[PDB]
């Protein structure tokens, strides 16, 4: 027996660091009465088999750690200390804190008269790290209490290049899972270091190579992932639209389209209006004053019927294939070889290697992750790529797909539970002023009169009304609509998002933030900025694991808490291990994880912390009256209670949804209190309630599908890995997005060896099929109104076609493509004295802005400070030895680190001079630990992308001094 | 007995393995700092049995030979450590019969500490300053006659790590040394007669550390 595991009881979890999901096992003294003794890998767990990185393998440390808050923190106004005190007074003085600013601010009608029903007082900051049943609790919480202002994580990896997949396959997920990635015969890795960031997708990447499989890191420095990569391939900084440009016009050029797959399954056959041109870097409808696209002019000729015409021929000059090939002529190996600095040999070594993929009996898959997409034609790097699968045929195949990595453990959750301005749950938009009825909200939805385009957003109405009827089953959905939050039609979008709120912040625009598990103090660009804005709140609430830079930043570097006014509510809550609920991973697996300890000391999983804050909000306006009360007070929060608590299991049953009364739906009979089996079967009519429609099948009357731990698979799941019994995906568990796309007209896998679906009995067998219908009746892509993955997408901001415009601004003057340098559709100052790019990147170690990993012994002990990696070059020129202090400024401040000097980091050449990049990592901050070092975001601009709404992290000046000690 | 396979050709240098060692025998963490590597801590000690080393090496084209060595205890078939100590106090450091595991007791504190590490070709034994005790890797034995994986190798998500019986082990490492050579010319296992912890190596062992091989 072993003494360590001896009495203490074993359960399971999901780790609470990167989107892969890997399984834990939990060991709990006194049989689940004491504090966790042990955690590690679930060996039975598909994805990692008993595997953790770092992180993962340290959570035990993270956990049983004495520095974790023990309870709520106050700070007074001007206060230089903290004061603890209950959960009683600061849930009270915290709900007379919403209702205060709520009732002062509240608008029912904006300036043009619309109604609105809004507070733009208070801003969210958070979060991907909650549950998924927290995640949509805290989002339908805030805006009940009438918020817009509500963000997280997301907007500022993700936000930016979701719309590049949506334009291309109708959703904006990746589009395959973790385990799909070892039947790829090429994997491009391109903006991502999956290695240190999402390791445990390594075992996959290595099996894909261990079958033949070439593995290519595109990357501007060499990491851990380029050591055990086939091909290491340096691109410059901003340089991947001329890079993927190239391979597009290599694979047209040597008909390296899988063109049967073309053909049928992508826009390749429909006619481009005759108002569609490009010209000198700009497509037509260009307005030069106002710097904005008539999209108008590049509408398809449509027929009789209003469907986009087709040439199936694929003869006619206006097919989008023979405009995709003019486009894409101009990026010929000499220019690109010219402006990536990757040399012609290795880019027709990996334009041979990944084109091959064309073929049926090969499948290619792209992993990027965050890399440099920040930026205004990040969605056209993005776009790029999902052209180039589709003209490879390599969209719903195994081992194929846009597998677009996903940060944060549960970020595809929190974005699914609409924690950002412009979404609900589920993906229904946030009603603008002039949507006035929930008629006029539904009347929206684009429609197609295309007998094969499933268009299955027509369903909308069923989703939203499903969704009122969770939130207000009392209500009659039109009545309800009128209880929820509008943004002004007329404003920006970008104004209600992350980098607009630090503006408003900064003018004093906000008496109230929430930094709900979230550290904006770091991970915010501009921290100084940053920093100073936060004193000009009224009140902050901070709900996190350990008091941090933005629950304490009134005692930060340089700041006199005596003229800092803000009151501050540090409420501490429980680590993923001493909480019940589900994550969803970047494969949409939606996981089920099990309490392991009791919540240490008197923290509260967040579930607690935001219902009981609710409830007291509720009671105060009940007693009080004040601003409409309607939207709190009918709010329905009984179905997310049992025993006096927050219940994971009755929100996630809900989220799911349950027939309000008898119904006929898909011609069968559903009695009242059951539970939705599949959104098909919901309606708009208020028979059913969802809180979310992508969840309806994942808590069915066959119970919690999500919490399913079954390794049944027939033997074409298993060749692929599906694991359909492990856990749930949306939607309706099709583990591999697109997958009709994997089948010819008969119903026959393009590669049967790796058949994702098949045609066999009149049934669909293997994954379950991404849209109902007999082989060859319907168009594979049911999310896009006319029903075919986009190789040209008008609904673009910067064209309906990727193009390079220079994102590097400062060392770059010349376009070798057109005669327009940056982007026509998007202010830095460039200062001589700031002659290097800075740029920020993870080590696999550390956590974000390492609030969480800088309080593990373990992980500090591997990585203990902020340090700055140099080349050789940019050393012997600034006069840099290995393992120097180092000052490194921008206009916004500076830092020290301590210099790596490697040849892991190469000068780039651009329009013939040496230009130096400087890395530093961003996991570090001003609380912990000592000789740590501050956040990398003290050097970065808060100067936002026009377009995105997200500031530049990726490329900065700086300049990089040796800070000199005694001889 | 049992054998540790370690093939560093599919090594990411994650340093799960380094926590994991830690996590499953609660060892405190050393105060360390950067002195421009990412390597940490920097050796290995009385309370590190096991430290990933980071080398760059040059290459001809783009990018570097990043060589990863996460060291431990090689557990040798006749391990020199357990014939100096022997000669002190018998009972100091034992073999395992079963699993071949080389296991130091709370005895090595009654022989002579430098003398038991100096006798070691791999330079492995650590000693406490305080006790006096030397420790080092265990092969996480007690964990391996229960049935579990070593903490390292069941945390090692790229399949650098492999455990099982020393004729299954040797068996792989034939097969994959044969595999791994097609990609380096230079690989070679790590004594593999003389240890239960067979290293293959991508080219010359001393390149990853200059006690790679004895
Ligand atoms: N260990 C660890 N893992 C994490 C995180 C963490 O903090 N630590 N954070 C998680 C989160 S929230 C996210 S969003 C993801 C992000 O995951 P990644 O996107 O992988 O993260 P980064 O290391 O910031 O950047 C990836 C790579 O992009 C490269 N790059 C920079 N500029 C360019 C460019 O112009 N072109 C190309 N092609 N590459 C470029 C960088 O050199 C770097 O190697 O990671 C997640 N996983
Ligand atoms: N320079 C630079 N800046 C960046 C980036 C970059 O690459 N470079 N990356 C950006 C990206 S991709 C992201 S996602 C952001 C991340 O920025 P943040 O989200 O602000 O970073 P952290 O706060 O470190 O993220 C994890 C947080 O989740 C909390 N947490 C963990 N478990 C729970 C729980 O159960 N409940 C609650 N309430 N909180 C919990 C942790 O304690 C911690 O505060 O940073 C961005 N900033
Ligand atoms: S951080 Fe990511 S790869 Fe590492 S153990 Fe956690 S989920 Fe797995
Ligand atoms: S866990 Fe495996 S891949 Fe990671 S550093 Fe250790 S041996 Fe290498
Ligand atoms: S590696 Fe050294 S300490 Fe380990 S068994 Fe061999 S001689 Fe003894
Ligand atoms: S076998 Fe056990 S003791 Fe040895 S390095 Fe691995 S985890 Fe540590
Ligand atoms: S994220
Ligand atoms: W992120």
């Amino acid at each position: 027996e072993l003494q360590k595991l001896q009495w203490a009881k074993q359960t399971t979890s999901i780790c609470c660091y990167c989107a892969v999901g890997c399984g834990l096992i939990v060991h709990t003294a006194k049989d689940g009465q004491g504090r966790a003794v042990n955690v590690e890998g679930d060996p039975d767990h598909p994805i990692n088999e008993g595997s953790l990185c770092p992180k993962g393998a340290s959570i035990f440390q993270l956990g049983e750690n004495d520095q974790r808050g023990t309870q709520p923190l106050y700070r007074a106004p001007f206060s230089d200390t903290w004061k603890p005190v209950t959960w009683d007074f600061a849930l009270t003085e915290i709900a007379k804190r919403i209702k205060k600013t709520r009732d002062a601010s509240f608008t029912e009608k904006n300036a043009a008269g619309d109604l609105v029903n809004r507070t733009e007082a208070i801003a969210s900051f958070g979060s991907a790290a909650m549950d998924n049943e927290e995640c949509w609790a805290y989002g339908n919480i805030l805006r009940s209490l009438g918020l817009v202002y509500i963000e997280h994580q997301a907007r500022i990896x993700h936000s930016p290049t979701v719309p590049a997949l949506a334009e291309s396959f109708g959703r904006g997920a990746m589009t395959n899972h973790w385990n799909d990635l070892a039947n790829s015969d090429c994997i491009l890795i391109m903006g991502s270091n999956a290695a240190e960031n999402h390791p445990i997708a390594f075992k996959w990447v290595l099996r894909a190579k261990d079958k033949g499989a070439t593995l290519i890191h595109v990357d501007p420095r060499f990491t851990r992932t380029s050591a055990r990569c086939d091909v290491y391939a340096p691109i410059r900084s901003g340089a991947d639209i001329p890079f993927l440009g190239g391979l597009i016009k290599y694979i047209l050029d040597n008909k390296l389209y899988f063109t049967d797959y073309v053909r049928e399954y992508t826009n390749a056959s429909l006619i481009v209006g005759e108002k569609f041109s490009f010209k000198d870097g700009l497509f037509s409808g260009y307005d030069a004053a106002n710097k904005k696209y008539d999209k108008s002019m590049w509408a398809f000729e449509l027929d009789a019927n209003g469907v986009p015409k087709r040439d199936p021929a694929l003869k006619h000059p206006r097919c989008v294939i023979n405009l995709l090939k003019k486009h894409y002529e101009r990026y010929n190996l000499d220019k690109v070889a010219a402006i990536t600095g990757t040399s012609k040999e290795q880019l027709q070594q990996v334009y041979k290697a990944y084109a091959a993929t064309g073929k049926p009996d090969k499948a290619g898959t792209i992993m990027y992750a965050m890399g440099w997409t920040q930026h205004s034609v990040g969605v056209q790097n993005i776009r790029a790529m999902a052209m180039i699968q589709l003209l490879l045929g390599n969209i719903g195949v195994a081992g194929g797909g846009v597998n677009a990595l996903r940060g944060e453990s549960n970020v595809q959750g929190s974005t699914d539970q609409g924690l950002l301005a412009h979404i609900w749950p589920g993906y229904n938009p946030v009603p603008n002023s002039k949507a006035a009825t929930l008629e006029l909200y539904n009347a929206a939805t684009p429609q197609s009169k295309d007998p094969m385009s499933v268009n299955w957003w027509q369903n909308r109405p069923k989703y939203v009304a499903s969704y009122l009827k969770a939130l207000y089953p009392d209500e009659e959905p039109a009545a309800a609509y009128d209880y929820l939050p509008r943004i002004d039609a007329g404003r920006k979008l970008t104004d209600y998002f992350w980098l607009n709120i630090f503006e408003k912040m900064d003018k004093g625009e906000f008496k109230g933030l929430f930094a709900w598990g979230m550290n904006p103090a770091c991970g915010g660009a501009n921290a100084n900025k940053n920093r100073k804005a936060m004193g000009k709140l009224e009140w902050l609430v901070n709900v996190n694991l350990f008091e941090n830079e933005t629950s304490s930043f009134w005692k930060g570097p340089g700041m006199n808490p005596a003229e800092i006014g803000t009151e501050v509510f540090f409420l501490p809550c429980c680590v993923s291990i001493e909480k019940e609920g589900s994550v969803a991973n970047s494969g949409r697996w939606m996981q089920w994880r099990y309490r392991g300890p009791k919540p240490y000391a008197e923290t509260k999983p967040d579930g607690d912390i935001m219902l009981d804050m609710f409830k007291k909000v509720r009671e105060l306006y009940a007693k009080e009256g004040g601003a409409y009360p309607a939207p709190i007070a009918k709010l329905n929060i009984a179905d997310w209670e049992e025993h006096n608590e927050f219940s994971p299991t009755k929100v996630a049953k809900l989220m799911n949804g349950y027939f309000l009364k008898d119904t006929e739906v898909g011609g069968k009979q559903f009695k009242k209190g059951q539970q939705v089996p599949s959104f098909a079967f919901l309606t708009a009519d208020g028979s059913t309630c969802s809180g979310n429609w992508l969840h309806a099948g994942s808590f069915t009357d066959a119970g919690n599908l999500m919490a399913r731990r079954d390794k049944t698979q027939t033997p074409e799941q298993a060749r692929i890995g599906l694991f359909p019994n492990w856990s749930f995906c949306w939607p309706v568990n099709r583990r591999i997005l697109y997958n009709r796309a994997s089948v010819d007209k008969t119903g026959k896998p393009w590669n049967p060896a790796k058949a994702v679906i098949e045609w066999k009995d009149g049934k669909w067998v293997g994954d379950v099929v991404d849209g109902g219908g007999d082989p060859g009746t319907k168009h594979p892509f049911i999310m896009q109104t006319h029903g075919f993955g986009a190789l040209y997408g008008p609904g673009r901001e910067e064209g309906p076609f990727p193009e390079h415009y220079e994102p590097l601004e400062c060392p770059v003057s010349k376009n070798p493509f057109s005669k327009q340098l940056h982007n026509p559709v998007a202010k830095a100052v460039c200062d001589p004295r700031y002659p290097f790019i800075g740029t920020t990147y993870r080590v696999t170690e550390h956590w974000q802005t390492g609030l969480m990993t800088r309080r593990c012994a373990w992980l500090v002990e591997a990585e203990p400070q902020i340090f700055c990696e140099i080349s050789k070059e940019l050393a012997k020129l600034r006069g840099i030895g290995n393992g120097d202090t180092v000052k490194v400024s921008s206009l916004r401040g500076a830092l020290e680190a301590v210099a790596i000097v490697t040849e892991r980091i190469r000068p780039f050449k651009i329009e013939g001079v040496d230009v130096h990049m400087v890395g530093l990592p961003w996991h570090y901050g001003w609380m912990v630990p000592k000789n740590g070092g501050d956040t990398a975001n003290l050097l970065t601009p808060s100067a936002g992308d026009p377009n995105t709404g997200i500031p530049e992290t990726k490329a900065f000046m700086v300049d990089v001094r040796k800070v000199w000690s005694h001889p | 007995g049992k054998m540790f396979f370690v093939d560093l050709s599919r090594c990411t240098a994650c340093r799960g393995c380094q926590i994991a060692c830690k996590q499953w025998k609660n060892l405190p963490a050393e105060e360390t700092r950067n002195t421009g590597s990412h390597q940490n801590p920097p050796d290995l000690s009385y309370v590190t049995l096991k430290t990933v080393r980071f080398t760059e090496k040059s290459r001809k084209g783009p990018g570097i030979d990043w060589l990863f060595f996460p060291e431990q205890c090689r557990h040798c078939v006749e391990p020199p450590c357990k014939g100096q100590a022997d000669v002190d106090l018998e009972g100091a450091v034992v073999k395992d019969e079963t699993t071949g595991a080389v296991l130091f007791t709370e005895l090595t504190a009654k022989v002579d500490g430098e003398s038991v590490r100096s006798a070691c070709p791999y330079d492995i034994p650590r000693i406490d300053p305080v006790t006096k005790r030397l420790s080092k890797c265990d092969m996480c034995n007690d964990r391996v006659q229960n049935g579990l994986l070593p903490a390292c190798v069941k945390t090692c998500p790229t399949g650098t790590m492999n455990f099982g019986d020393e004729q299954e082990m040797l068996a792989l490492a034939e097969k994959r040394l044969a595999e791994v050579k097609k990609t380096y010319p230079g690989a070679v296992l790590g004594d593999p007669n003389d240890v239960r912890v067979v290293y293959l190596f991508t080219r010359d062992p001393k390149d990853f550390y200059e006690h790679a091989v004895a």
